[PDB]
């Protein structure tokens, strides 16, 4: 009830540290986005040991529940970190983005970047025969306050890419497609 | 005057060269282009353009056919090939001038006189240059082997009469070893190919490779300019020149030049060419080549001599004599040239890699720096050309000031998107041995015995850049928590006085603490103080930072939330892993668990249909090489490679359909 009250208000993260089994696994399907820990993290709502005893089928830990099958299969987890300390590095810059509360506008900070510059490497990027190619992200990179982007499921639904960064000072999203 | 329109018959920074000086001339500039060259530089630079063919060159700068329909479409009066592709073609050249345009460059008559090895050798001998004598038949006696020698001279080589590889040579200098290695060779090279008749001719210690360039003139005259010792080299090609050699005095380039000239004005070589000469340890110097074409290395000449080449070729086709006498040629200070190739050092001296470039800065604001670049950011390097990226030129008043102005150009040039071999240039620049002077032609050879390595840092070097690195660390972090007040929600500044930080390098962790007094960081490093003040200015591809008074520029190439960090120092990038004292300390319990690298196991992205192959077995492969192209939805998703190396196994051909995860090709 209050993760559903939540919404639209503050933003809710939810880090997966560990394995999450029966009604805890619904809290990161209401909060904004869901993190895991890469072989450290699971997601399910039943054990292995009830899906052999239901159904004549074979699975382990990983399979049923990792964090590879989430972040690359089901996309349901947004993103795995490779071990605990590198995810709350991680999560500390993501958290860096995000305003405090949906009243407050989209943060601004201190930026070096001139906004007035230009970028040249974009002119040849997009070849002219249409069934060639390319990588958006390059596009994406080069326009981004400093060449940061936060990518959103790197592994999941590859043809669409969407993700955080900056300009000019001021948060914002990036919707595209990936043509490759 | 001169011409109204010359056509470039070439690509890339030379076709810029000459482009720019007919603007400078007041002439109209043609350029040729492949598909994929259609937007490179020298094509944007030129006032007219012609399309000639495909990405290869043997369809675009090697089809003489096409570029003849191209010099009369655009009626076009003289062509400049530059270098390369077309510049000793005969057939064009004659095909050429039968249609009354001129040909900047040699006619076909000295392209023939050098054609081979005994044109040239009798040329020396005419002319009088030197071409030091062998013996002219078979060494048979154990005898004649050392007296021979004692006639025309002392260091004597044995080698085959036919062949090559080591098949029965010896290096001699005394009499006793000479008879040994004829004997040796003379009884056991029989067994190798069947033959066993050596001969003897004579040979130099500790070679330098030094040029001599000469200009010809159409009415008989020509002159000589400065040298250029081209000692630094790999796999048969220069990288780094020097102008005022060092290993010839007044009365030695007199003696040299003259006989370059003697050779140019006997076969009345009326073009710009050089004559290279090799010199041994003891300044006794011998003819070793002539050759006809304007050389990459005629950018180093001008800055000391203070002449335009490109200018004077194109005045001497039209038909004007030499504006220069001999008297006015001298040495104005010094220049040394570094070529920039996209190529990684590391795998056997420069191995082509393959990409975009995403960010590219000259160092044109420095002083005594001149760039001769082809590219411009948003460039393609591919398979299908030299890998030249560019020629980096520094000149100054004294070999120290050159040498020092070099290696900042080489700092402040920012190469972005592909590899590239500044880390090899830096540090060869700053041998004790080049500084010195003490180069051969195999000087990288016994340097770098065991391959590249990158540039060693001495202790006051490591602590300067964990001192930067630490510093530029917390300027991050700092930055990180300035934001725009919200005065619904205030935010306050954690009070951090010291920043306790654990540095790893290579496999070593230092204890590194810095604080923050405004515009300059104190940073201990394991016991040792350090001010490190900068402007921090965190968006610029080059940051300029003072370190205890030494001033450094360095470029922060990447960074991670992880304390993962990729700076470049003295031209080498350094992975540095910077973590809090409280991250480090907890870091411990980590598992490590280690991956498999299946870089060689090359698999179909996305399911379709094959519609080329690059590879069979055997070939090469660059990393980001392309080596397959599947086609699906009428695309061409193109799959290159992660690894270099050769492939093992080509797995799906041409013409077979796949789905997502097969393995298209397997690499070794
Ligand atoms: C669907 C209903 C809901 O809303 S959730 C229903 C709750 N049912 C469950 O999740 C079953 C509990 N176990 C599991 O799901 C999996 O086997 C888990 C525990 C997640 C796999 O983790 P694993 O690394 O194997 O841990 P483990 O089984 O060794 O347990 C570690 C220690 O914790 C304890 N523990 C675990 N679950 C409970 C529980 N529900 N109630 C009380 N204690 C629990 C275990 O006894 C164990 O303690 P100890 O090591 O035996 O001293």
């Amino acid at each position: 009830l209050r993760n559903v009250t939540a919404s639209g208000v503050i933003p809710q993260i939810s880090l997966i540290m560990g394995p999450c089994a029966g009604g805890a696994v619904y809290s990161p399907a209401l909060t904004d986005f869901t993190f895991m820990v890469k072989d450290t993290s699971y997601l399910f709502i039943t054990g292995p040991d009830v899906v052999k005893s239901v159904t004549n089928e074979d699975v382990t830990q990983e399979e049923l529940g990792g964090a590879k099958t989430h972040t690359t299969m089901s996309g349901v987890a947004h993103r795995a970190f490779e071990n605990d300390v590198d995810a709350l590095c991680n999560l500390r810059d993501f958290f860096n983005y995000l305003p405090l509360s949906s009243q407050d506008p989209a943060p601004v900070r201190e930026c070096h970047d001139p906004s007035d510059r230009l970028v040249p490497e974009l002119d040849t990027i997009v070849p002219l025969e249409s069934t060639k190619a390319y990588n958006m992200v390059d596009i994406i990179h080069s326009v981004v306050d400093e060449r940061e982007f936060f990518e959103i499921m790197p592994n999941y639904a590859k043809n669409i890419i969407v993700g955080f960064a900056r300009m000019n000072g001021r948060t914002v999203g990036i919707v595209g497609n990936q043509p490759k | 005057k001169t011409f109204d329109k010359i056509l470039v018959a070439n690509r890339g920074e030379i076709a810029c060269r000459v482009i720019r000086t007919c603007k400078k001339m007041g002439i109209k500039t043609v350029a040729i282009h492949s598909d994929v060259d259609a937007s490179s530089v020298h094509v944007k630079m030129a006032d007219e353009a012609v399309c000639v063919g495909p990405a290869p060159t043997s369809k675009s700068y090697l089809n003489m056919d096409a570029i003849m329909e191209a010099i009369k479409k655009t009626r076009a009066q003289a062509v400049h090939p530059g270098y390369g592709f077309l510049s000793e073609n005969k057939e064009f050249a004659r095909c050429l001038a039968a249609e009354d345009v001129v040909f900047i460059g040699p006619d076909t008559h000295a392209i023939q006189a050098m054609g081979d090895k005994i044109e040239s050798k009798l040329l020396a001998k005419k002319a009088e240059v030197n071409t030091i004598p062998g013996f002219d038949g078979v060494v048979k006696d154990a005898e004649e082997a050392v007296r021979i020698a004692r006639e025309i001279g002392y260091p004597v080589m044995i080698k085959a009469s036919a062949g090559g590889g080591g098949k029965g040579m010896r290096i001699a200098w005394d009499d006793e070893e000479t008879r040994d290695g004829f004997r040796l060779s003379s009884q056991e090279a029989a067994s190798s190919f069947g033959d066993d008749r050596l001969l003897i001719e004579k040979f130099i210690d500790n070679p330098r490779h030094i040029e001599i360039q000469v200009l010809g003139d159409k009415h008989g005259n020509a002159l000589w300019l400065n040298e250029r010792e081209c000692s630094i080299q790999r796999r048969n090609q220069k990288v780094v020149e020097e102008a005022p050699s060092i290993f010839l005095d007044a009365e030695t380039r007199r003696a040299m030049g003259e006989q370059a000239v003697a050779l140019a004005r006997a076969v009345k070589y009326s073009s710009a060419g050089t004559v290279e000469f090799l010199v041994d340890s003891k300044k006794n110097f011998y003819f070793l080549e002539m050759n006809t074409r304007l050389q990459v290395e005629h950018p180093v000449t001008e800055c000391i001599t203070g002449l335009d080449l490109v200018q004077e070729m194109i005045r001497v086709a039209k038909g004007y004599p030499l504006r220069h006498k001999q008297a006015d040629i001298r040495i104005n200070g010094w220049a040394v040239e570094c070529r920039v190739y996209a190529e990684d050092p590391y795998k056997s001296f420069g191995l082509p890699s393959i990409g975009r470039l995403s960010q590219y800065q000259e160092p044109l604001h420095l002083p005594g720096v001149r760039v001769d670049s082809g590219i411009q950011p948003g460039s393609d390097i591919s398979i299908y050309y030299d890998p030249m990226i560019s020629k980096l030129i520094t000149y100054g008043s004294d070999r120290t000031e050159a040498l020092k102005r070099m290696a900042d150009a080489l700092d402040n040039y920012v190469i972005r998107g592909v590899t590239h071999n500044i880390a090899l240039l830096r540090e060869v620049i700053i041998n004790s041995r080049f500084v010195k002077g003490d180069i051969s032609t195999k000087f990288l050879s016994d340097v770098y015995p065991d391959g590249f390595k990158g540039h060693m840092l001495t202790k006051s070097e490591k602590n300067q850049l964990l001192a930067i690195a630490s510093s530029l660390f917390v300027a991050f972090q700092l930055r990180a928590q300035h934001f725009q007040e919200n005065s619904r929600m205030p935010v306050i500044k954690p009070d951090i006085a010291n920043w306790e930080l654990s540095v790893k390098l290579h496999d070593k962790v230092h204890t590194v603490v810095a604080s923050n007094n405004g515009s300059v960081f104190s940073v201990e490093v394991d016991g040792s103080k350090l001010n490190v003040t900068s402007t921090w200015n965190l968006a610029s591809p080059l940051l300029s930072v003072s370190v205890d008074g030494t001033q450094r520029t360095v470029q922060c190439l990447s960074r991670e939330a992880g304390g993962n960090m990729s700076i470049q120092f003295l031209g080498t990038v350094y992975k540095v892993n910077i973590l809090t004292r409280l991250a480090a300390e907890l870091n411990k319990f980590m598992l490590e668990k280690v991956t498999e690298d299946t870089s060689s196991v090359l698999r179909s992205p996305m399911p379709g249909v094959v519609v080329a192959v690059s590879v069979k077995p055997g070939d090469a492969v660059a990393e980001g090489q392309e080596i397959c192209v599947i086609e699906a939805m009428k695309m061409q998703n193109s799959m290159t490679a992660g690894k270099t190396g050769t492939v093992k196994s080509v797995h799906c051909q041409a013409g077979d359909t796949v789905g997502e995860g097969d393995l298209l090709v397997e690499l070794e």
